[PDB]
């Protein structure tokens, strides 16, 4: 609102102490959002390792176990999730605490513990188990006997490949399907470019430049135009902090969902 | 900092932001156009021969850039005094048109140029408006006009009783017999000549001598500006913090070359919301570019003033080259948030307390900057034939702490802003319902902080013991 | 006779350079699907009103239009311009002269009172010219290069490009164009609301509409 | 005060102690029968 | 001109007002979700086995 | 805020895009609302008697 | 002397410094005067409402 101008700053003084409560939302909601982060993805005590050798029985996970031959060492899945989305004036942006790697690093371990290991990794120490006794128990678990797994497992080895193989072309092919994170995206994006695009606004005064307005005329009506151009953005800045604490209450909300689904779903059973 | 920024005279472990740095600005350049149209001012005040002083010759002047400090300087005139216009400024004052008015009188008439004076020649040959003049200037002029002039060549008009409008010429040559009764009686008697002619002679003394007077008048927003005088200009300088105040164009940044094109007719370029990003200079007609200085906030991490008195301070997104005990301190560590100064870095990684970000954190064992661990790592011998049967168990109790409500609170609406005065309650009456509106709503609060407590508990009917 | 303008008539706003970026503005154009009075003074040049700017076209490659001559009145009491070619240079003189009842023009003068400004500067072609006036300041917008997207008809996008701006700061109601002694089209223009799309180097590639169809 | 009051919570702290020491009394006798 | 300075002061004193209530209202949101997510976790796992 | 007034428009043009918001949160809301009731009822693909 | 103000007075406990003229706690909430002319020192505090 002042663009390092003198009198600009003098002026503002005498307007109370604004600026610590608009810049500790902010803070107070980057905080936030770094938990929820954190609470989500930080759910493993260690980092379990996929065995060199793999033979679950007759299935087939490599197109979901990270590839150690990418850059990033990412599966297939995320590099096509990747590659499918895409989207400074006194404001910055901060870089996340937890970075891609990371994320893919737990995302890897808890997909190797959840294979190997079963429930069994979420309640105390890992502990081996075949993947088809595994199977026998899940479909214990709902109600059809063991006796129907261990005599029909290659149709079953059969249908999960080919159901993996379409889901797979279909997230390659068929675009249009990942609406919630682009709009996030979009929204956060033009909230701070229309508040970006806010400055050029007259707001009543001579003009939208302050130093202009300020070297053609004497302080008695300078004094006035300032006070109309501060209270014009100081108006703009306290709407865009309402919609960002909206908007970050509603993401909190969404991310304690998503939190609480993959706690109970991804650990046990349903 | 810190302390100041918390109000407290004791601090915790962990990470604060005090305030924000800039880059300040060195030294400015202004540029104007290469070329500057010259304005014949020449022909004017050295002419050959100047008229009368009842039919004085009055010239156009426009479209042009004129300096008048470099005929302020000039010690060739008697006297030039100007009317409520400063000279050292004319250098810097953009008029409509200027209209030019020169000539030659005796010597004691150049006081007689002047709004409301009385003379023969200030009311009878050239009058001065009531309201501002431009100014007059008066030189000597003995040499050519005293020694080689004409000595008849020189007319001034005793013609009385026709006090002329301001700038009004009456050349017409009629002679002064009135011809009816207020002349003696008479007509045709009593007939003088309206002209009559300069007596002067080789340095015949001050009053006497012929001196050239030009009276210059100037106007002021009748009309979209045509005259300017002349602005000065600098060289450039590249990658450094300057102002800039390109032809009209002014702000603050760092200049850089461009591989951007130009169409021929174009001045500045840009990309969103009025942020200038490339000016073209116009003496070198070469295209540059413009980026914002570098800035940001700081801030301190430190262990608590319990364990120790030793802090680190970090610049965020800034590549810290331009950093100017802490103005450079221990060893720099520039990182992909920025730049830490007071920390080393080591080489191992262990469980983070203290985020910092990208990754990397600190913690203080001297304080230490690392990069943070995930945890344990571990592989399990899976097979196609081997299970683990747990032989023993335990039994754990943890503990889970849930808020359920705050404080109720209820603010008076009138008495917070009025401060019981019967004016501010009077003029609060033209806002509206403002008042309800605000009381409404923290009682709401209060209901719904009630029936939150009432459910979350009650939720047995009878009492056990 | 009228013919139908089909997409004419779109200039550069300011001197501003701009690249991929889609640039709404608010100015005076020509209305997209729009009558021109096509005339054919051939073996008649009537005057036309001004009413804030006039676009002009024409067709014939040859040196018969020369000049248009400006004004309120078209009388020594009152200035009016005059902008005439020379096959040479281009000069403007906005000095008073008298009424002309068939002008003549090619490669009149009545009388020169009261002269106060003057400026010297430098399939068939298409010259298609812009005349506005705002704030005192005479803009003239034009376009020599010619394209033959169909024959006998101006059809194809081109944009306008300024070339001089003058201070000069008078009453324009009256305008009249001169010939020689041995088919142009006239339009006027609206304040309207365009949208416009820059290349990467700054041209104008297409405009669209804001108060013509609910695509638009 | 200038202006602004805090009101006291309808619930005192005993009446939370004795639902909570009610809660526990029936959970730990009868088991989960008594929900 | 007292009229002037107190619609300087109301007017002031009205934003900050309206901020505060703003504020107050987000917070009790937030605590009321947090309040429901505690009862149904005391109603599920202490009248009952999760 | 003044009921087909021009010297409004003129004024009110120069404060800059506030309706555009506005509107856009409005809709928003209204648009969030049809979908929430739609997922709400709508729970299954055919129709039974 | 020229300080208006309404409320109850009364024997103050505090402690002057033979230099002070009056006191306060938060925001120019005057809690002590000594009057100008017994020299001695009162407490003010606004009666009951609510
Ligand atoms: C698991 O599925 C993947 C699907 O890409 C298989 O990879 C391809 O498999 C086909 C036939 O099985 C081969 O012709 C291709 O050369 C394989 N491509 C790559 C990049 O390996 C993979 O072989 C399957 N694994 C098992 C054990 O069947
Ligand atoms: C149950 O359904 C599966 C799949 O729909 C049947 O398996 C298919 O059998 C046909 C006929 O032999 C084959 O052509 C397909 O290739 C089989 N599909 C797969 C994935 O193996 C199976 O026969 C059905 N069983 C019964 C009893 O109807
Ligand atoms: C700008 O003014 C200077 C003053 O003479 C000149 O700059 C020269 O421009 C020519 C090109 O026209 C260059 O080849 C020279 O190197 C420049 N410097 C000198 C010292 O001659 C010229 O008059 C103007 N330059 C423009 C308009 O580009
Ligand atoms: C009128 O003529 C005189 C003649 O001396 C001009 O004086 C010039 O002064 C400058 C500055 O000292 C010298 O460099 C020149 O050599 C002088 N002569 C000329 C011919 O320029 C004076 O500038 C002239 N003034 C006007 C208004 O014409
Ligand atoms: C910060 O800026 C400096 C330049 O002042 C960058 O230094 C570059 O270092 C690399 C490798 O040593 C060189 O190849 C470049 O030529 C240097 N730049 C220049 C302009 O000479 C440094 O990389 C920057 N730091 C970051 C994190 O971007
Ligand atoms: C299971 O672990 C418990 C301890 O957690 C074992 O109980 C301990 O037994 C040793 C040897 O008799 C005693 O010295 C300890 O005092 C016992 N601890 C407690 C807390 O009583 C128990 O023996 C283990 N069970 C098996 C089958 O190994
Ligand atoms: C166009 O004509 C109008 C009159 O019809 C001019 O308006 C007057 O201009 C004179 C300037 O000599 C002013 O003194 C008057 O106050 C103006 N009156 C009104 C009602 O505007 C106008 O200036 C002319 N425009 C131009 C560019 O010459
Ligand atoms: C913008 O200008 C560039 C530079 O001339 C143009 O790029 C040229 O495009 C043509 C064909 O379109 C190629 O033959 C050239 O090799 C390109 N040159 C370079 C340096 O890239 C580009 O086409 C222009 N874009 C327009 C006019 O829209
Ligand atoms: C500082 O830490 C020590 C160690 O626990 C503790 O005894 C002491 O009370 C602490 N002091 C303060 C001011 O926190
Ligand atoms: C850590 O040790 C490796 C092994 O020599 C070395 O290459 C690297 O530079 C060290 N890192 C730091 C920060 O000193
Ligand atoms: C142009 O004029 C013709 C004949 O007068 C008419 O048929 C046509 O609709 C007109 N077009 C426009 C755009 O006014
Ligand atoms: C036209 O050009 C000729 C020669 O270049 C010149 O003598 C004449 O004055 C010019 N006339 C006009 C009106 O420009
Ligand atoms: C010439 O036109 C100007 C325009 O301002 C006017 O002031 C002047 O009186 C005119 N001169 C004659 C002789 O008409």
């Amino acid at each position: 609102i002042c663009g390092d101008s003198t009198e600009c700053s003098n002026l503002l003084l005498q307007y109370g102490s604004f600026c610590t409560q608009l810049n500790r939302a902010l803070t107070g909601i980057a905080v936030e959002q770094d938990k929820n982060t954190q609470e989500v993805f930080a759910q493993v005590k260690q980092i379990y390792k996929t065995p060199p050798i793999k033979d679950f029985g007759g299935f087939n996970f490599s197109q979901i176990l990270p590839d150690p031959s990418k850059p990033s060492k990412r599966s297939f899945i995320e590099d096509l999730l990747f590659n499918k989305v895409t989207l400074f004036n006194g404001l910055t942006v901060l870089p996340p605490l937890l970075t891609d790697e990371m994320i893919a690093q737990y995302t890897s371990a808890l997909l190797a513990g959840t294979i190997t290991s079963g429930w069994t990794f979420g309640a105390g120490a890992a502990l081996q188990i075949p993947f088809a006794m595994q199977m026998a128990y899940r479909f214990n678990g709902i109600g059809v006997t063991q006796n129907v797994l261990y005599e029909n497992q290659k149709l079953i080895a059969n249908q999960f490949n080919s159901a993996i193989g379409k889901i797979q072309d279909s997230l390659s092919s068929t675009a249009s399907a990942l609406g919630k994170l682009q709009d996030v995206v979009n929204q956060n994006a033009q909230a701070l470019n229309t508040l970006v695009k806010q400055l050029s606004s007259n707001f009543g005064a001579i003009s939208s430049v302050l130093n202009d307005i300020l070297s053609r005329l004497d302080p008695p009506e300078a004094e006035v135009q300032i006070d109309r151009l501060i209270t014009g953005r100081l108006q703009s800045l306290q709407t865009y902090v309402t919609q960002q604490l909206i908007r970050a209450a509603e993401i909190r909300a969404s991310a304690n969902l998503a939190a609480t689904k993959m706690s109970e779903c991804v650990l046990g059973q349903s | 900092e810190t302390k100041c920024t918390l109000k407290s005279f004791t601090v915790e472990k962990g990470i604060y932001q005090t305030s924000n740095f800039r880059v300040q600005p060195t030294e400015s350049i202004v540029r104007f156009p290469n070329i500057t149209n010259l304005c014949p001012f020449g022909e004017v005040f050295n002419a050959t021969r100047f008229a009368s002083v009842y039919a004085w010759n009055r010239k156009r002047i426009s479209n042009c850039v004129a300096d008048y400090s470099v005929l302020y300087n000039s010690a060739s005139f008697s006297t030039f005094k100007c009317y409520g216009v400063s000279p050292t400024k004319l250098n810097d004052l953009c008029f409509t048109n200027v209209y030019a008015d020169s000539f030659v009188i005796r010597g004691d008439e150049v006081r007689q140029i002047a709004p409301g004076q009385t003379g023969k020649i200030a009311d009878y040959n050239y009058k001065l408006p009531d309201d501002f003049t431009g100014c007059v200037i008066a030189w000597n002029s003995n040499n050519l006009d005293s020694k080689v002039g004409g000595n008849y060549n020189y007319l001034y008009r005793l013609f009385r009783k026709s006090n002329l409008k301001p700038f009004e010429r009456d050349i017409s040559t009629e002679i002064y017999q009135a011809g009816s009764t207020p002349c003696n009686g008479v007509e045709g008697f009593n007939c003088y000549f309206p002209l009559q002619s300069y007596g002067f002679q080789p340095t015949n003394g001050v009053g006497y001598q012929p001196y050239r007077v030009v009276v210059l008048s100037f106007e002021l927003l009748h009309a979209p500006a045509t005259v300017c005088g002349p602005k000065k200009s600098t060289n450039l300088v590249k990658n450094k913090c300057v102002n800039f105040n390109f032809n009209g164009l002014t702000g603050t940044g760092v200049l850089t070359e461009s591989n951007k094109k130009f169409l021929p007719f174009q001045q500045f370029g840009r990309d969103i919301a009025d942020t200038t990003d490339a000016v073209r200079d116009p003496q070198t007609l070469e295209i540059l570019d413009i980026t914002p200085c570098s800035f940001g906030g700081v801030s301190v991490i430190t262990p608590g003033t319990n364990t120790s008195n030793q802090v680190a301070v970090l610049y965020q997104g800034v590549n810290c080259t331009e950093v100017p005990v802490y103005s450079t301190g221990s060893n720099v560590f520039q990182t992909r948030a920025g730049c830490l100064i007071g920390a080393e870095h080591v080489n191992n990684s262990y469980e983070c307390d203290i985020p910092i970000g990208a990754g990397i954190c600190a913690s203080y064992q001297s304080i230490i900057a690392y990069t943070m661990s995930l945890g344990a790592e571990n592989s399990v011998a899976y097979s196609n034939n081997s299970i683990a049967i747990p032989t023993n168990f335990t039994i754990s109790v943890t503990t889970e702490i849930l808020p359920v409500s705050m404080t109720k609170t209820s603010v008076d609406c009138t008495m917070y802003i009025c401060g019981d005065s019967t004016e501010c309650s009077n003029l609060l009456l033209q806002y509206g319902s403002f008042c309800t509106q605000l009381n409404r709503a923290l009682t709401g609060i209060a209901v719904e902080q009630d029936k939150n407590t009432q459910e979350v508990f009650a939720q047995v009917k009878q009492i056990y013991k | 006779a009228y013919t139908n303008s089909f997409t004419r008539g779109v200039y550069y706003p300011d001197k501003v350079f701009r690249s991929s970026v889609l640039h709404s503005t608010q100015d005076l154009f020509l209305p997209f699907f729009s009558n021109v009075t096509w005339f054919h003074a051939i073996h008649d040049n009537p005057v036309l009103p001004f009413n804030d700017g006039v676009y002009f076209a024409s067709t014939e490659k040859s040196n018969i239009i020369r000049g248009w001559i400006f004004g309120t009145t078209l009388d020594s009491k009152t200035q009016s311009l005059l902008i005439v070619n020379n096959a040479t240079n281009v000069v403007i003189k906005v000095c008073e002269f008298q009424f002309c009842n068939d002008p003549f023009l090619g490669v009149v003068y009545s009388s020169a009172n009261n002269c106060t400004f003057e400026y010297v500067s430098q399939f068939k072609n298409l010259r298609e010219f812009v005349f506005k006036n705002i704030d005192g300041y005479f803009k003239i917008y034009s376009k020599h290069t010619p394209i033959n997207l169909v024959r006998d008809l101006p059809q194809g996008f081109s944009a306008l490009e300024p070339l001089v701006d003058l201070p000069i700061g008078i009453n324009i109601t009256r305008f009249q164009t001169l010939l020689a002694l041995h088919a142009y089209y006239v339009g006027y223009l609206q304040p309207r609301t365009f949208l416009l799309k820059y290349n990467e180097n700054g041209t104008i590639t297409d405009a669209v509409d804001c108060a013509l169809d609910p695509l638009s």
